[PDB]
């Protein structure tokens, strides 16, 4: 309303509203992210099993 | 835009109505006009210091009321005035409009909107020469003004109603501290608690219009113009306007002060006020005093500055803090106006070019920079709870007191040397970056328990920034607790010490 | 699109300034200067008669 010669704001306001759903998130990592973890379980438990055995040994 | 056309039509009709309701006979006749001066025969019952209108349309103030003809200064140029011109009398002493619509606007000495954003909504109209509050209707300064400058906060405290002078040389950073304080007040100016609001009012006497344009662009960029008012008296304006502007701004601030609010006035470059008064007095053939200045420049400055005060609870417990600026020629503080202003203010903030070129960006000469108020008008978190923030003044005096003449004797001297130089490198800050008390406290507290172990001098700055990060992340509880309560409790001291040593080990 | 409107405000007043030049040039070429003295005469009568 500060502009008495508006003529574009409704177009611009609609332009914001038509692109109001800009873009979704990208949660694509659901197979490789845990593959880093599957190596993480493998090596950590390999280490933990060894150190637990060796500390008593 | 037809609306301004009928607005102007009704303007012209009330113009006629006002003009043809005078039937004056004491309207004087101009005898002679000088360089912005006009002696006039007439105005038998003119009051002193009273405004006038010339038939051309230039305003004038009644300084000299000698018998017969009257000494009139000119608010503007003597361009349009001649001899034998009828001089209209206002009927009232020179006045300036006051009100809350001033915020966000730029006006001139008289108070006319000069920014070009329309008229001014004024809640009242106060005098330019009002009496300072008496001995009783006032209260001592206790609430501290948070500058955002660590060297100006933890070392030279200022508060509501005091008078701190930024004494220094040209382009040393005199306006920088003032604008930094104005930006820093935004933290509480955006809230609802009116007892903590600090509206800013700023004078520009003599500075060129380009400088004030850059300045106002600055305040609007950081979104501080909404609570600031700028009065401008460029060197292009006549000497009377420059001489009058600071008084009008003082009345503007006194509006807030008497209405129970809190405000801050920056008397920027009050010396050109003195030179404009010199031009006034000399052009009026008033006998000069020392080095061609008018005698009553001390009274001029006293009456202007002492209007700033901290009111007591009976009248509303309002406040008005003066922040004058004086520039000295070659560091000569023995000069007349510098001596008067150092004797008139409630302390000073010395800035010199030598420390500025030494790297110290604030360039605060802690040796001379002193405040007449210490513990009073200081946040308690930067006080006895921190312990040494009661006595860093002595520490920075002694570290300067053993630089080479007090050469290092034993390990204590080496420790004090390292401590002092690390601190001086720590107090450095950059312009346009105000800081807050809750993160002042950790940095200087680290300056007592582990500062010599800082990671070499050139990398103590990111040390302080990373300390601030390590306390804003994972340690926000400390910052909060010290920012609402304003002091450091015993368990709070223990937690702060633990955090400081934890990042020291880091 | 706001300061363009603001500049539209400022420029519009500027041609109104030269419009006054067209207005004032119309003011100087009239017999009203003869008629205008009667306006003072009736006005000054209304002025002092109030007192
Ligand atoms: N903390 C700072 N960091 C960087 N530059 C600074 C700092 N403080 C001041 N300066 C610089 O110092 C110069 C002078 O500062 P400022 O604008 O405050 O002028 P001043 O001392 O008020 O002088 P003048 O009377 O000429 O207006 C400017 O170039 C400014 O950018
Ligand atoms: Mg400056």
């Amino acid at each position: 309303s500060v502009l008495k010669n508006t003529s574009v704001i409704d177009k611009i306001e609609s332009y914001v509203k038509q692109y109001k759903p800009v873009k979704i998130d990208a949660s694509k990592q659901l197979q490789v992210i845990e593959s880093f973890e599957k190596h993480a379980m493998t090596n950590a438990k390999e280490t933990e099993s060894l150190v637990s055995k060796e500390l008593k040994d | 835009k037809a609306q301004p056309t009928e607005v102007s039509s009704i303007l012209e009709e009330r113009i006629k109505g006002v003009s043809d309701e005078a039937n004056l006979n004491e309207t004087g006749r101009v005898l002679a006009v000088g360089d912005g001066i006009a002696r006039v025969f007439g105005l038998n019952n003119i009051q002193a210091e009273e405004l006038v209108e010339f038939s051309s349309g230039v305003k004038g103030m009644a300084l000299n009321l000698e018998p017969g003809q009257v000494g009139i200064v000119l608010f503007g140029s003597d361009r349009l005035v001649k001899e034998g011109e009828l001089v209209k009398r206002t009927g009232n002493i020179v006045d300036v409009p006051v009100g809350p619509g001033l915020l966000g606007r730029v006006v001139d000495a008289l108070g006319n909107p000069i920014d070009g954003k329309g008229p001014i909504d004024a809640a009242g109209r106060s005098r330019a020469q009002v009496k300072a509050p008496g001995i009783l209707p006032r209260r001592s300064v206790h609430e501290p003004v948070q500058t955002g400058l660590k060297a100006v906060d933890a070392l030279v405290p200022i508060g509501r109603g005091q008078r701190e002078l930024i004494i220094g040389d040209r382009q040393t950073g005199k306006t920088a501290v003032a604008l930094d304080t104005i930006l820093n007040q935004k933290r509480w100016n955006n809230g609802s608690d009116e007892s903590k609001k600090l509206y800013c009012v700023y004078v520009a006497v003599g500075q060129k219009r380009s400088t004030v344009a850059q300045l106002v662009q600055t305040l609007e960029q950081h979104d501080a113009m909404k609570y600031s008012i700028i009065v401008a008296a460029t060197a292009s304006e006549a000497a009377p306007l420059q001489y009058l502007a600071p008084f009008t701004a003082a009345s503007i601030g006194e509006w807030f002060r008497d209405n129970g609010k809190h405000a801050l006035i920056v008397y920027d470059d009050l010396s050109k006020q003195a030179v404009a008064y010199r031009q006034l007095s000399l052009l009026l053939r008033r006998p000069p005093g020392r080095e061609a200045y008018p005698g009553d420049v001390f009274y001029l400055h006293s009456r202007l500055l002492e209007r700033a005060a901290k009111l007591s609870e009976k009248e509303g417990s309002g406040s008005l803090t003066a922040l004058p600026v004086i520039e000295t020629q070659g560091g000569d503080v023995s000069a007349y106006i510098p001596t008067n202003v150092i004797s008139i203010t409630d302390g000073q903030i010395f800035l010199e070019a030598e420390l500025f070129y030494k790297g110290i960006r604030p360039a605060i000469n802690v040796g001379l920079s002193v405040s007449r108020v210490g513990s009073a008008a200081q946040v308690k978190a930067l006080k006895q709870v921190a312990g040494s923030l009661k006595l860093f003044l002595a520490q920075y005096r002694e570290v300067a007191a053993f630089a080479q003449f007090g050469s290092d004797l034993d390990a204590s001297t080496k420790q004090t040397l390292v401590r002092g130089e690390r601190l001086t490198q720590l107090l450095k800050q950059n312009q346009y970056s105000p800081l807050a008390t809750e993160e002042q406290v950790p940095l200087i507290y680290a300056g007592v328990n582990g500062h010599l172990d800082g990671i070499e001098l050139s990398r103590i700055g990111e040390f302080e920034s990373s300390f601030l990060s390590y306390l804003k992340s994972n340690h926000n509880e400390l910052l909060t607790e010290i920012r609402e309560k304003g002091e450091l409790s015993k368990e709070l001291l223990a937690s702060l010490k633990s955090a400081t040593e934890s990042f020291v080990a880091t | 699109w706001v300061r363009y409107e603001a500049s539209l405000r400022q420029l519009e007043q500027r041609q109104l300034a030269k419009s006054v030049i067209s207005r004032v040039q119309s003011e100087l070429g009239n017999p009203k200067f003869q008629e205008k003295v009667l306006q003072q005469s009736i006005s000054e009568i209304e002025q002092l008669l109030s007192k």
